[PDB]
C-alpha cells in the first residue's frame, strides 16, 4: 500500500496473507468464513507451496493473535489465463477452521444486484495489505489500509494500455500518490455500508503503483458471487 | 428516488423491490429483526464487523 494509514487494532480483521516456504508474504487474501479464503488466480503461480496467515498486523513482533493455516484445496477459476488476467479469482479451503477473535473475522459477501447498485456507487472502497509502500521500495512490515475512490468505467478504459474486461473494475487516483502495490495483489477491496464491510473486489493488477493517469485494477467480485458460492460448497 | 433507491429502503443491508414494495434481507450470519429491516448477528464475530 502506497500512502494510506496503518490498520489499527481490529480494523482489518478479514486480511489474510499468503506466505511462502520462507514465511514471507507474497499475496493477500480475504477471509470469507472459517474454512475459506478469497484470493487472485494469479497468486497461485508465485510459490510452489504456501500457507495462509491471519490475525497479523506487524510482521516483526508476536502480537498474540497470529495463526497459520495449511491449504487443503485450491479452487482456481477455470477460465483464468495469465495472458489476459481475466477471471482473476480463486478460493482456498483450509485444512483447519479459523478461530475468530480480535483481528480475525470474515468480510461479508453481498448480493450482486444490491452491491452493484448500492455499494459500487459509493464514493470509495477500502484496500489493505502488507505490500510495497512505494513502487521502488520494500514490503511493509505493518498492515496498511487505504481509501480508494471508485473510478468511472469509461475513464478507466481510456487510461489503460490493456483490455479492461467485464470482470474488472477500477479504483484509486489519477495523480494523487496512493494505490495498492506489489505484494497486495489477491488482498481485500471492501466497501462499508452502515458500519458493515462487504467484499467488493480483489487486488488484481496495475501499470506500476500510484502512477499518474493510471488506476488500480480489481477483480469485480460481484460478477463471481454464484461461482464463489459453488466453490465454498465443494 | 423510490423504494430501494430511497435511502436503501430503510434496510440495514440488502434491499429488494418485490411487487412495488421493499423487502430487506441480511448476509449469512445475521437474522432479520422483527421490524423486517434491521440485521441482528446470530453469534460472535459476525461478518463485516471490525473486532472489539
Ligand atoms: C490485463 N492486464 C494485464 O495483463 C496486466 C498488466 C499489468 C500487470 N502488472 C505490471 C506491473 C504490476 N505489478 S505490481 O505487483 O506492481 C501490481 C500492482 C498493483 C497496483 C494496484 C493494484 Cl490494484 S495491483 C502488474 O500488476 C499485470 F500483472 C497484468
Ligand atoms: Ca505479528
Ligand atoms: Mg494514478
Amino acid at each position: 500500500i502506497v500512502g494510506g494509514q496503518e490498520c489499527k487494532d481490529g480494523e482489518c480483521p478479514w486480511q489474510a496473507l499468503l506466505i511462502n516456504e520462507e514465511n514471507e508474504g507474497f499475496c493477500g487474501g480475504t477471509i470469507l468464513s472459517e474454512f475459506y479464503i478469497l484470493t487472485a488466480a494469479h497468486c497461485l503461480y508465485q510459490a510452489k507451496r504456501f500457507k495462509v496467515r491471519v490475525g497479523d498486523r506487524n510482521t516483526e513482533q508476536e502480537e498474540g493473535g497470529e495463526a497459520v493455516h495449511e491449504v487443503e484445496v485450491v479452487i482456481k477459476h477455470n477460465r483464468f489465463t495469465k495472458e489476459t488476467y481475466d477471471f482473476d479469482i480463486a478460493v482456498l479451503r483450509l485444512k483447519t477452521p479459523i478461530t475468530f477473535r480480535m483481528n480475525v473475522a470474515p468480510a461479508c459477501l453481498p448480493e450482486r444486484d444490491w452491491a452493484e447498485s448500492t455499494l459500487m456507487t459509493q464514493k470509495t472502497g477500502i484496500v489493505s495489505g502488507f505490500g510495497r509502500t512505494h513502487e521502488k521500495g520494500r514490503q511493509s512490515t505493518r498492515l496498511k489500509m487505504l481509501e480508494v475512490p471508485y473510478v468511472d468505467r469509461n475513464s478507466c478504459k481510456l487510461s489503460s494500455s490493456f483490455i479492461i474486461t467485464q470482470n474488472m473494475f477500477c479504483a484509486g487516483y489519477d495523480t494523487k500518490q496512493e494505490d495498492a502495490c506489489q505484494g497486495d495483489s489477491g488482498g481485500p477491496h471492501v466497501t462499508r455500508f452502515k458500519d458493515t464491510y462487504f467484499v467488493t473486489g480483489i487486488v488484481s493488477w496495475g501499470e506500476g503503483c500510484a502512477r499518474k493517469g493510471k488506476y488500480g485494477i480489481y477483480t469485480k467480485v460481484t460478477a463471481f458471487l454464484k461461482w464463489i458460492d459453488r466453490s465454498m460448497k465443494t | 428516488r423510490k423504494l430501494c433507491s430511497l435511502d436503501n429502503g430503510d434496510c440495514d443491508q440488502f434491499c429488494h423491490e418485490e411487487q412495488n414494495s421493499v423487502v430487506c434481507s441480511c448476509a449469512r450470519g445475521y437474522t432479520l429483526a422483527d421490524n423486517g429491516k434491521a440485521c441482528i448477528p446470530t453469534g460472535p464475530y459476525p461478518c463485516g464487523k471490525q473486532t472489539l
